[PDB]
């Protein structure tokens, strides 16, 4: 029995974070005031004297406005008053802001929070951290608190959910900046992060599920389905990642290059059709296009590889899906491994949401050079600003140095490096 | 002295003190210490009765103070347009140029006075006058993006 | 949230009135301060201008008249009356007058006014003023208070509705001093300030409106739909978060170049495409320079009302690619899209620009060569003398204009590389 507490930070990591537990409750069977009319799914939830099921979770942000929507939302009554952390006054989409200044008048009532809930666990495993790379907050605040979590739970894991930015949802022209900063700053103290690109979902909202012009709630559902997957393994019974170390030892065999990527299918419209095989399925994790992050990973080599099949599913189906795979090449001194999971419940939908409720899904988490590619368009956007210093007066006026741009940027080229080498 | 007098006089609009200052001799084409004549004063401030009689005992017209300025080039750039009138009238040199290369039509045009732009045209007002810059009232009008300008100066 | 509203001199109280006319339809409220609207959207951000609903706003002048002008207006007797910061005699177009002697007086029972409305806010986000730059108490006290409010709030916004001078609309030869000398107060302590200039509006008043001779009514009517626009996502709520500070963030990448030139479209006294088209056009903008003399180093473009978002999109990728050449590559993706659903008043559709174009160093070079003609002849510099104020702020005030050209043109020929 051992706890996972997640942290949603800013914006992004709150509404995020609200898809994720309300598909959590349908998964689980909790209804919308905590109740249970029915152990695994206690990782997530702690129980109280009066039956209630209240998510092991803690929701901050620096302004009130998305918070608020959460204090009066359909779980209005799930979560306790003293999860839901707010300041008065965001970073602005600013890291400094976020990190030095307005951050640091919230970081230990957080941390008191927190505590209260880590006191709640008779074994906690660590804690799942959802946040933006380009906001104030969700870049500055949080890595100011992963840092202050490596102190005060030192051998305890931490994994993200990180949002990278795209043009096409709604991005910031200093969204490079923040996303350097806060992946230089959390590159020690994350064990594993998954990133979403938005450019991605966005693309898979548009082509897969025939929406217009997607918006935040359409990108977040099909975000949510891809996070539970990730973490149906630890909130059920399961061979595969059953707990947070396991994620390092499977997906991460150099410490630095620690960002998997996440593909899932099928995503089909609940307007959209006859079911698909696991042969199919598992031929569309291959496809680019069903990634959570545009690269090519034809144009690079796995350094592992684990599969996360849901519902009905056999194991013979999967293991003939995978001997056709081999007949993709893996990094030189790796094993040429795949390891399999299924979870036989049926995957679950959001009750008229966008997606369509299948018989089987697989997620594909991969550890692939190709990932270096996003690292590389984000540094390029960085370079063009910094060599002029557009916008850094801003950051040296909330309390930053000039220096910390620039050794920023070589973690990043060193990173970049790392990619090239393995 | 009697012309430093003057010129306050005509600074200050004082039409009697100007006539009694006359009357005891006082220097007409008295000038201050940037050589500045009762006259230019009067033309800056818009004395219209004092430029009147000035000009009836001795005061050129076409005098220059330390950087070539005229009362006409005064009178145009703050824009006392009956002032304007009287001085071409009595044989103001429409087209004198200053150590700026600027010509009164260059004041007039900078600072947007349209009506004295058309008064100095009718005038004679030399439109191909190049300032130190190479610059016409024209090329001012094209620099500054003004099309009512440019219409006048396009006759 | 909260944000204080400060209006300054003739110009800025009667900008600043028609601002507050404009948006208190939009809100539902009525001249009592009551609300009568048919949506929750119009209440969710009212918080943002208004105190429970009042105003938050700060009215000051040398010139005790402008009182009686602002409670004769439709809406003028919403504002409070311990609110209104009023002197004996006017500045007389004297920008020493109002800087140095009878505002700097006054001045002090203006920051008590501010201080009281200021500590009433949950969390006060900064500072809005309207003035005139050509004027004497809105040019010359108003960069006064901005000087003393800065010192006391540094840490808050500090916005400004600047408008410039024209000889177009007031032939009055002191004024590019005035301007001068108030350029140089708003590039130290301003985070933005709004260029609206009196010659781009007398222009399109009287070309394309048509109106022969054009009333400071006629003017007025494109500076409040204009003000409406800019704080539209600060006053409702849409798919964008944000405030004055991610704004200024955003859009100044280096602290002097905080001069933003404003559009709007449709021009009064249509299709998307139509639309977009009219934001990037000369004829279009509140500030008389033409986009296309140089970059946009930023670009902000509120549209208002009920259209595809898609089109929205597309229509806007399709100039940036189409022109390429007049944005920064520098800057990646530096044009900024925001729709909003409620319309202005008379409209279905209305766009609102928002450039950091290096084309502003031409108002700028404009009021330089005005400044410059009259300073070389030494015209009325006495007036200023006499108030005690020393002949070097001139020169002070004109090499700082002239550095911020120099700035604007070094950006506008810098290559990526
Ligand atoms: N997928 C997704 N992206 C979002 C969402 N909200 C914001 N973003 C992205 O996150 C980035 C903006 O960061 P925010 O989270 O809004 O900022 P923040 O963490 O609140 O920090 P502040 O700067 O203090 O407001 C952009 O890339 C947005 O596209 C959301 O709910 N879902
Ligand atoms: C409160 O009002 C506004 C506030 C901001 C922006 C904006 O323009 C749409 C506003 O409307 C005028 C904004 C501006 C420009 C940007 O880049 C050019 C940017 O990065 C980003 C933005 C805004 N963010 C987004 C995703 O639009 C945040 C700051
Ligand atoms: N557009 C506009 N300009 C105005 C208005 N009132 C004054 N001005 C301009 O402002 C300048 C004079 O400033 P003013 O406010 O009257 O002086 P103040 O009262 O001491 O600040 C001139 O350039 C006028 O054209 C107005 O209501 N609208
Ligand atoms: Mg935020």
């Amino acid at each position: 029995m051992r706890e996972c507490i997640s942290i949603h930070v800013g914006q992004a990591g709150v509404q995020i974070g609200n898809a994720c537990w309300e598909l959590y409750c349908l998964e689980h069977g909790i209804q919308p005031d905590g109740q249970m009319p029915s152990d695994s799914f206690n990782t997530f939830f702690s129980e109280t004297g009066a039956g209630k099921h209240v998510p092991r979770a803690v929701f901050v942000d620096l302004e009130p406005t998305v918070i608020d929507e959460v204090r009066t939302g359909t779980y209005r009554q799930l979560f306790h008053p003293e999860q839901l952390i707010t300041g008065k006054e965001d970073a602005a989409n600013n890291y400094a802001r976020g990190h030095y200044t307005i951050g640091k008048e919230i970081i230990d009532l957080v941390l008191d929070r927190i505590r209260k809930l880590a006191d709640q666990c008779t074994g906690l495993q660590g804690f799942l951290v959802f946040h933006s790379f380009g906001g104030g907050t969700g870049s500055g605040f949080t890595s100011l608190l992963m840092e202050r979590l490596s102190v005060d739970y030192g051998k305890k894991s931490k994994l993200e959910f990180s949002i990278y930015p795209a043009p096409q949802v709604s991005t910031a022209v200093v969204e490079p900046y923040n996303s350097i900063l806060t992946t230089h700053t959390t590159l020690e103290h994350s064990d594993c992060a998954f990133m979403v690109d938005n450019e991605a979902i966005y693309d898979i909202c548009r082509r897969n599920l025939d929406i217009e012009r997607p918006t935040y709630t359409n990108l977040n559902r099909l975000i949510s389905q891809i996070v539970s997957s990730i973490t149906a393994s630890l909130r059920f019974d399961g061979a595969l990642n059953v707990d947070l170390t396991e994620f390092q030892t499977n997906l991460v065999p150099y410490p630095r290059i620690h960002f998997p990527l996440a593909t899932y299918a099928p995503v089909i419209s609940a307007e959209k059709h006859e079911q698909l095989s696991v042969a199919e399925i598992t031929n569309a994790c291959f496809e680019p296009a069903n990634q959570m992050v545009k690269c090519d990973p034809r144009h690079g080599k796995y350094m592992a590889c684990c599969l996360l099949y849901r519902g009905d599913v056999v194991p013979k189906d999967v293991n003939a899906a995978i001997a056709t795979i081999k007949t993709i090449q893996f990094v030189d001194w790796c094993p040429t491994g795949f390891k399999v999971g299924i979870n036989y419940q049926p995957p679950t939908v959001v009750p008229g949401g966008d997606l369509a409720k299948v018989q089987r899904a697989v997620c594909m988490l991969s550890n692939t050079t190709a990932i270096a590619e996003a690292w590389a368009r984000l540094d390029h956007k960085f370079d063009l600003m910094y060599a002029k210093r557009a916008f850094v007066h801003w950051y040296v006026g909330e309390g930053m140095e000039e220096g910390e741009f620039s050794e920023a940027r070589e973690d990043m080229a060193a990173l970049e490096k790392d990619y090239e080498e393995v | 002295d009697l012309g430093k007098k003057l010129l306050e006089a005509a600074r200050a609009g004082q039409d009697d003190e100007v006539r009694i200052l006359m009357a005891n001799g006082a220097d007409v084409n008295a000038t201050d210490a940037s050589g500045l004549t009762p006259l230019h004063l009067a033309a800056t401030y818009g004395h219209l009765e004092i430029v009147e009689v000035l000009l009836k005992h001795g005061a050129d017209v076409n005098a220059i103070d330390i950087m070539g300025s005229t009362p006409l080039h005064l009178a145009a750039l703050i824009g006392h347009l009956e002032i304007v009138e009287v001085l071409l009238k009595h044989g103001a040199d429409v087209n004198a140029v200053d150590t700026w290369g600027d010509t009164p039509l260059h004041l007039a045009a900078i600072m947007g006075h349209l009506e004295i732009v058309e008064v100095l045209l009718k005038h004679g007002a030399d439109v191909n006058a190049q300032d130190k810059f190479g610059k016409t009232a024209f090329d001012i009008s094209i620099d500054n993006g003004n099309e009512d300008l440019a219409e006048i100066l396009q006759k | 949230r909260e944000i204080v509203h400060i209006q300054a001199g003739q110009c800025g109280n009667q900008i600043g009135a028609k601002f507050w006319e404009v948006i208190s339809d939009e809100h539902g409220i009525d001249p009592t301060g009551s609300y009568h609207g048919d949506s929750d959207l119009q209440l969710e951000r009212i918080n943002v201008y208004y105190n429970e609903y009042v105003p938050r706003a700060i009215l000051v002048d040398l010139e005790p008249g402008t009182m009686d002008s602002v409670r004769s207006g439709p809406f003028g007797q919403i504002f409070r009356p311990d609110n209104f910061v009023f002197g004996q005699s006017g500045a007389g177009n004297n920008w020493a007058k109002g800087h140095y002697t009878e505002g700097a007086e006054l001045v002090d029972s203006v920051l008590d006014v501010v201080r009281k409305e200021s500590e009433s806010c949950d969390c006060l986000q900064g500072f809005q003023l309207t003035h005139s730059l050509g004027g004497g108490t809105g040019s010359g006290m108003g960069t006064l208070l901005i000087s003393k409010i800065r010192e006391e709030y540094p840490d808050r916004i500090m916005n400004t509705f600047s408008v410039m001078p024209s000889p177009k609309v007031s032939d009055t030869v002191v004024e590019p001093y005035n301007a001068t000398l108030s350029v140089h107060q708003l590039v130290e302590n301003t985070d933005e300030t709004y260029c609206i200039d009196n010659e781009a509006l007398y222009d399109i008043c009287f070309r394309t409106l048509k109106l022969t001779t054009p009333t400071y009514g006629d003017l007025n009517h494109l500076v409040s739909a204009t003000m409406s626009g800019v704080t539209t996502c600060l006053r409702f709520p849409g798919q964008l978060n944000a405030d004055l500070r991610k704004l200024a963030v955003n859009m100044v990448p280096f602290p002097r170049l905080h001069f933003f030139m404003p559009g709007f479209a449709p021009l009064t006294s249509l299709t998307v495409p139509e639309l977009t088209q009219q934001m990037f056009d000369s004829k279009n903008m509140m500030a008389a320079c033409d986009p296309r003399h140089g970059r946009y180093l930023t670009v902000a473009a509120i549209f208002r009302g009920r259209m595809s978002m898609k089109e929205v999109d597309e229509q806007m990728l399709n100039v940036q690619n189409k022109n390429s050449s007049y944005f920064v590559e520098w800057i990646p993706n530096n044009v900024k899209t925001a729709v909003c659903d409620i319309p202005p008043r008379g409209l279905k559709m209305s766009a609102t620009f928002i450039g950091n174009s290096t084309a502003i160093q031409e108002l700028f070079k404009r009021i330089s060569e005005q400044f410059t003609a009259m300073f070389r002849r030494k015209a009325f510099l006495h007036w200023y003398t006499g108030e005690g104020m020393d002949e070097m702020e001139f020169t002070e005030a004109e090499s700082n204009m002239n550095d911020l050209v120099s700035e604007y043109q070094q950006y506008q020929d810098a290559t990526a590389d």
